[PDB]
């Protein structure tokens, strides 16, 4: 996956 | 100025553009 | 106005390249970004009624009539296909040396301001007789002349010489051989070469004048220190 | 020299043309001057070992990945759609990208060293986003290669990837899958995490660190109208 | 330095301009 955020 | 015709339709006119022109010329002379 | 702050940035730009403490001439390499300057100012919007710098215009004057700090004469020795004598671009030519000489005067209005103000407007009407009389034998160099321009050429830039503008128009019509006579003899007696130095003292005076006297810096320092002594 | 003054000129003149309110994008009208200015500071001698200043690395990241505004609710400049095939993914040229970010990452994180922490850490976090982003297009761009290049593909992965093994193994067996498989693993991780989406973050990166550094620092970055506002 | 005077440009501005040109022939292509 990636590095995410919201 | 106020209403320039020349600025109105965005034309190149006045000192500058009438610098370039005179400098371009005498840079082409300066080739052939 | 941002195209406003551009534009100004750009004439700073061209002070670097311009203001010589000799005379300015155009080298290959600074071409393209002298060029690029040049257009930017030429097409930009904000810039169609600004006053041109009186550095633009000294600039122009050097590389227009190609000066150099050259003497007359080679000392001892006897006695150029660099300036484009166009009926038009000479007109402008004219247009800035009249403009450089009234910003001059304007500055003008320390033992030695007298003395460098008188040099200068000598100078000045010595180079503007000479451009004038240069682009006439110029006119009166072709077959068939151009009467319409030349007419004109010699009203707008012939007043200080409205005597010898008529002679001038009566050689323009005399056969093509009188007219070269008359020419040759005129340049042979008093050559391009004195008017490059008329045109050079004239515009390192004035540099000098403004640069002392007014608030601009025209690379005249070790001038400026010489006469400190 | 000269070329030192003439140098800090045509760098300030940059200045004027790239620090955007906005994101800088180049305009037809100023590319012939943006160029010739750097060019010009491009085989200068002199800037050979000056340190790049900020604002270049800035205005060459917004233009490199054609950054679009992604809004403080605030006034609307007339922009366009995002779209990644305005951006050209070239391993050399991401990869120099990837260090010019880094560079402007390097300063804001000097000048937050000298409220302000919600703001630091809002870059921090943008930071690892956009960069992470980038590098996630820039594997998308080398699996859509046929035949995959293998070499660069690996020195990035090495250079950039954050990559612990649970995703480089990974994405080593993906990329010698045969190419229409490649396509349609590339096609569902793009519909997953779009490039708009990188485009929101890099863009709000940048605005936050330009604000930061104006705020915190002494450089100016138009930001002025967004500060209390 | 072993290409400042052997007169060959390199640098962080050599680089940004090669850079700078990759993406306007792209832009424009
Ligand atoms: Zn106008
Ligand atoms: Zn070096």
């Amino acid at each position: 996956g990636e590095d995410l955020e919201i | 100025s106020e209403a320039c015709e020349m600025c109105r339709l965005g034309l190149p006119h006045g000192s500058f553009f009438e610098l370039l022109r005179d400098w371009k010329k005498i840079e082409e002379f300066r080739n052939k | 106005s941002n195209e406003k702050i551009r534009s100004q940035s750009v004439l700073n730009t061209l002070e670097t390249f311009f203001i010589k403490e000799n005379h300015y001439d155009m080298q290959r390499e600074e071409s393209s970004i002298v060029n690029a300057c040049l257009r930017y100012l030429g097409y930009s919007k904000s810039m169609c009624h600004e006053k041109m710098p009186i550095f633009m215009d000294i600039a122009f004057i050097e590389y227009c009539f190609n000066l150099s700090l050259d003497p007359s004469s080679f000392q001892n020795l006897p006695i150029s296909q660099q300036i484009l004598w166009e009926y038009s671009l000479i007109s402008n030519a004219l247009e800035r040396l009249e403009n450089i000489e009234l910003e001059r005067q304007n500055c003008m209005r320390l033992l030695n301001k007298e003395t460098l103000n008188n040099e200068a407007l000598k100078l000045y009407s010595c180079a503007k007789a000479g451009i004038c009389r240069w682009m006439a034998f110029h006119f009166l160099e072709q077959e068939p002349i151009d009467h319409i321009n030349f007419t004109k050429f010699l009203q707008d830039w012939g007043s200080h010489n409205e005597k010898e503008m008529e002679a001038l128009q009566r050689l323009s019509k005399h056969k093509i051989r009188k007219r070269l006579i008359y020419v040759s003899q005129h340049k042979k007696k008093m050559p391009w070469s004195k008017f490059n130095s008329v045109l050079s003292r004239y515009i390192q005076c004035t540099k000098l004048q403004l640069e002392v006297f007014c608030d601009y810096d025209f690379k005249q320092r070790e001038i400026v220190k010489m006469l400190t002594s």
